[PDB]
């Protein structure tokens, strides 16, 4: 079954046979799929591997694009890096140190409140790292972000649908073009893209990402996943009008350009009441949803940054 | 004018046509369903074309030409900036 996989992933880049003994695939996407791999290093130790395979059909800037972030940002403040890529014609091989990690529908509603702030200050200081490159990430959810609960390791990955600020400090990024315009943006999940990416807004920063931040922080308090389930973008903002409010988000959408009508009002919810009922979990306290409020911002300017974040109350003494 | 329930979306300048979602009912917040469900509950960018089946496309000559061209060039400098550490073997 996987065995033809792997097989052809050979077929498809001779050089892999050399270096490479592939055990498994452990991911598939829209864009790659992954598999895990055992290589010999030179200085002695035999390491665990991911091996990322994109899909051929990918545009060559959005290849060396992606990798660009892995060298630069890379390797550091829990963000992903690379060992070596190899290419053969379209098919490009992505090689990366192995983080075994958990399911997050499976450690979901079995984490203590403390790995809870641990996890969210794991992944702004991530988001930190990404920004001060101006990497705006887009794919910001669970499965992107992967969590060694045993190692307490942590990793951002895949920059696969990555776009730039405007002052990029990484210069491939700035031939991606974006879903305003409609290499070609790529699209990701509705239930983690903030109101201005599902009101498809030409001004996108690296707010969006603190957004997605939000949804998973949400998901964490709320117990559920997926919080919102939706397959298109705006079903995902009808979902988000119920939760903060129809009134908040027609008023926040007239900051950035977009005119939303309603047919039915909804007010917002309180998000300590909405957590709880939806659930160190007896005193939660009152800094961990105000943190929440500022991620879930329908306003992008007055969002919160992965900077501002790790200053938050909710953090000490940490 | 519009069936309801609606959302409507429109740019305040202009730069885009509205756009529409209806639905026969509006999101609601479950709190009954339990933990851990929802309360709610190609394209080729290289030869910028549409197919159906993957195979195919990637065999068709249009893709071949490009597959086998210079294109990749700016996928191997940064590439050849990397620093190789595994052991190869013959
Ligand atoms: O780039 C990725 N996109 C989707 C999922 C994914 N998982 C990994 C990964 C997994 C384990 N160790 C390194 C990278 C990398 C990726
Ligand atoms: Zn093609």
């Amino acid at each position: 079954g996987v065995k033809k996989d792997i097989e052809k992933l050979y077929e498809a880049v001779p050089q892999l046979s050399n270096v490479f003994k592939i055990e498994d695939k452990i991911g598939e996407g829209t864009f790659s799929s992954v598999y895990l791999a055992t290589a010999q290093l030179q200085v002695g130790p035999e390491e665990k591997i991911a091996l990322k395979h994109l899909i051929p059909t990918s545009h060559p800037i959005r290849i060396a694009a992606e990798l660009q972030c892995l060298t630069v940002a890379g390797g550091q403040d829990n963000v992903m890096g690379v060992k070596y890529c190899f290419r053969k014609n379209d098919h490009v091989v992505i090689a990366m140190p192995y983080l075994e990690h958990e399911s997050f529908l499976d450690i979901l509603n079995s984490l203590s409140f403390q790995e809870v702030r641990e996890y969210m200050l794991n992944l702004f200081k991530a988001l930190k790292r990404i920004h001060q490159f101006g990497i705006v990430h887009r794919d910001v959810k669970p499965s992107n972000f992967l969590y060694n609960r045993r190692l307490k390791k942590y990793a951002l990955v895949d920059f696969g649908l990555a776009q730039g600020t405007h002052d990029t400090k990484i210069e491939l990024l700035k031939f991606v073009q974006s879903e305003a315009q409609q290499v070609a943006p790529r699209a990701g999940t509705p239930g983690f893209r903030a109101p201005e990416v599902l009101t498809k807004c030409p001004n996108q920063t690296t707010a969006i990402d603190m957004w997605s931040a939000g949804v998973i922080f949400l998901s964490l308090l709320s117990g559920r996943y997926p919080f919102y389930k939706a397959s298109d973008d705006l079903t995902a903002l009808a979902q988000i009008m119920t939760i903060r409010g129809s009134r908040e988000t027609i008023q926040a959408a007239k900051t950035f350009g977009k005119s939303i009508l309603c047919s039915k009002e909804v007010p917002a919810q309180d998000l300590r009441k909405l957590c709880e009922r939806l659930r160190g979990w007896n005193e939660v306290p009152d800094e961990a949803y105000d943190l929440l409020d500022k991620l879930l911002d329908l306003n992008p300017a007055s969002r919160i940054t992965a900077e501002e974040a790790l200053l938050h109350p909710f953090f000490k003494d940490m | 004018r519009l069936k309801k329930p609606f959302v409507k979306v429109e740019d305040m300048s202009q730069l885009y046509r509205p756009f529409y979602l209806q639905l026969t009912n509006m999101p609601f917040i479950n709190y009954s369903i339990q933990k851990p469900c929802s309360p709610f509950d190609g394209y080729c960018e290289c030869c910028l074309q549409k197919y159906e089946d993957l195979e195919t496309h990637l065999l068709s000559e249009q893709h071949r030409n490009f597959a086998q061209s210079n294109q990749y060039q700016v996928v191997d400098d940064i590439v050849s900036k990397l620093v190789f550490d595994f052991v190869e073997y013959e």
